[PDB]
């Protein structure tokens, strides 16, 4: 069967049931709370468009989690700019979505693993907000090996 | 609150990065995709990665992965700059990777040098906690301080020599050729039982709990209680002298002369299984309550199922003795008169590493010890090796006695997370007998 | 070839 979601900026939804029932979230209020259509005031049209794509992709994907190797179609999906990926990590909290939240935050993981703390700044942004002294501590402290 | 605390109060503000901005929970998630190499290269960004990186759950997570069990809490403290809240987990897996590392490549600081049985034989060396004990065919053992190197008490007593032992925090157990065992107080040096029953040497022993097994030349084993000095059971079957034996409070194992393994309940003093296989002396035992693995002249060794006294494996490759094996968590590790160690799979058979190559023992391997990084050999060459157990490649010689091809020797060896004991002697006085002790703590 | 120390035999 379908059902109706309303993003926060008014867009109405029409998704298969099974699909839907993914969010935790939307489920509750679904079927304990009875929402119609479901109201999701911190979920726009456009990521709740990539949210609905990334579960219809995984409808049957019976997870299962398999943390360990980021598939080929997710990593595909996610060539996405830092923005959206900020997003789809905070509407997947929201919406709670296992499998989209852990995806994406592997993602973010990546991209800092195994970089050196210089190479982790050009890649996030990130000043050195450090003085001269707190630098040579956080070093020494961090010391990998010798 | 750690976190809370220390955000609310460096005012780590305006950064315009990623995980900054995320809640704390969803960049606490993020960073646990990571490996510690990564953390700490992430905690040395910002002010703000400092302080999400050092969340104490993470670590601690971290060190159940590594089997690190206790946080550990430094003191010297400053408040050096604005403060910090140090997670005790992080500061755990630093300590013990640096540990790691110093063993691996750490400068290597002069041992104590603990001097005694002099012009004799280190036949047995036992380590626990701060106490070392020696024990030797000078008739004596020595207890010692690891973190002194002082002689604490002298075991005189024997009068024939030490052969076997055991020690469980302050409780030593000593076995010689005068045909006794005897159970001392390490503190106070008392001798506080004889155990009479044996007419020949006590060869081996096995303690576990209040209960240890003996095994003699005589060709019998007994259990003793070492509470009350009786002996509760007499193990009577084998044919020649019993070399080795293990006990895990259920059932004895004893290897001998007699090329035989047995199997008993001691309870009711029967042999429950007479492990038939072994064309030659058996000489070391292991044993972890499912299975057996003994070692012998044959140059097999031999793995066995307790239970059904079967055959499971029987690995083949050493060229001489197994002198001594180590078993943990179906992984043993094999030293052998060929100078070669191995590690093997004993539920599958296979040898997954056979230590040796241009810095191979020169001789027979004495002793051995290992843990899920190292493997630590010592030989009549007289050093002591460490070796990376997962690559099976050499690192390097922890101990290169100089008298090493004149005489010198290195009897055997324990270690604890943080030290190494070496018994060290000659047969023809080119080294003098002592105990070398090598520390690798690091500071903290 | 070499063994370990052992007791004296009687």
């Amino acid at each position: 069967a379908s059902i109706k979601l309303q993003s926060s900026d008014g867009e109405i939804f029409e998704v298969d049931v099974e699909i839907a029932k993914q969010s935790v979230t939307i489920k509750t209020m679904l079927e304990d709370l009875g929402m119609d259509p479901v109201p999701l005031p911190n979920v726009n049209a456009a990521i709740l468009k990539k949210v609905i794509q990334w579960c219809t992709h995984h409808k049957d994907d019976p997870g299962g989690s398999g943390t360990d190797d980021i598939p080929v179609w997710d990593q595909e999906f996610l060539k996405v700019d830092q923005g959206t990926l900020f997003e789809l990590i905070l509407a997947a909290n929201y919406l709670d979505i296992k499998g989209l939240l852990d995806v994406t935050c592997k993602t973010v993981a990546n991209m800092i693993k195994a970089k050196t703390p210089e190479e982790i700044r050009k890649t996030f942004n990130i000043k050195n907000d450090f003085t001269e002294e707190e630098e040579a501590q956080v070093r020494k402290e961090n010391q990998w090996c010798e | 609150t750690q976190v809370k605390h220390m955000m609310q109060v460096i005012e780590p503000q305006f950064q315009r990065d990623f995980i900054s901005l995320l809640p704390k929970e969803l960049a606490l998630y993020v960073l646990s995709f990571l490996e510690p190499k990564d953390l700490l290269q992430a905690a040395q960004t910002c002010r703000y990665w400092r302080i999400l990186a050092e969340d104490n759950l993470l670590w601690r997570e971290k060190c159940k992965e590594e089997g690190i069990d206790e946080p550990l809490h430094i003191k010297r403290r400053k408040v050096i700059k604005p403060g910090f809240i140090h997670s005790p987990w992080k500061s755990a897996y630093i300590r013990q990777h640096r540990i790691d590392t110093n063993w691996r490549r750490g400068e290597l600081k002069s041992p104590k040098v603990l001097k005694g049985h002099d012009d004799h034989v280190i036949t047995c060396l036992q380590f626990c906690g701060n106490r070392i004990v020696s024990g030797s065919d000078d008739n004596t053992l020595k207890v010692w301080s690891a973190v002194t190197g002082k002689c604490l008490r002298t075991l005189v007593g024997h009068t024939g020599g030490v052969w076997s032992s055991q020690m469980r925090d302050n409780i030593i157990i000593s076995g010689s050729t005068d045909r006794t065992l005897k159970v001392w107080n390490a503190e106070t040096g008392e001798c506080i039982h004889t155990l009479y029953g044996h007419t020949s040497t006590v060869r081996c022993m096995h303690l576990h709990e209040k209960r240890v097994v003996s095994g003699s030349r005589d060709a019998t084993l007994r259990v003793w209680d070492i509470e009350t000095g009786q002996c509760l059971h007499v193990l009577m079957g084998h044919v020649a002298a019993v070399r080795c034996v293990q006990y895990d409070g259920r059932r004895v194992v004893s290897g001998a002369y007699d090329f035989m393994v047995k199997v008993w309940d001691p309870e009711t003093e029967t042999c429950l299984h007479t492990l038939q296989g072994h064309t030659n002396r058996v000489y070391s035992l292991q044993f972890d309550g499912i299975h057996v693995v003994s070692g012998s002249l044959d140059t097999s060794i031999r793995v066995w199922d307790v239970e059904t006294g079967n055959c499971i494996h029987t690995l083949t490759g050493h060229q001489s003795l197994t002198s001594g094996m180590e078993l943990k968590d179906n992984i043993l590790v094999s030293g052998n008169a060929d100078s070669t160690v191995k590690i093997w799979d004993i539920k599958t058979g296979q040898c997954l590493q056979t230590l040796q190559g241009p810095n191979k023992h020169q001789s027979a391997v004495t002793c051995l010890q290992f843990n899920k990084n190292f493997v630590i050999t010592s030989s009549d060459d007289g050093t002591v090796k460490l070796w990376d157990l997962k690559t099976g490649e050499f690192i390097r010689n922890l101990v290169t006695l100089e008298s090493g091809g004149s005489g010198g020797v290195v009897w055997r060896i324990r270690a604890s997370n943080t030290k190494l004991v070496c018994a060290v002697g000659s047969r023809n006085g080119t080294e003098e007998t002592k105990l070398l002790v090598l520390d690798f703590d690091v500071d903290m | 070839p070499e063994v370990p120390p052992t007791p004296p035999g009687s």
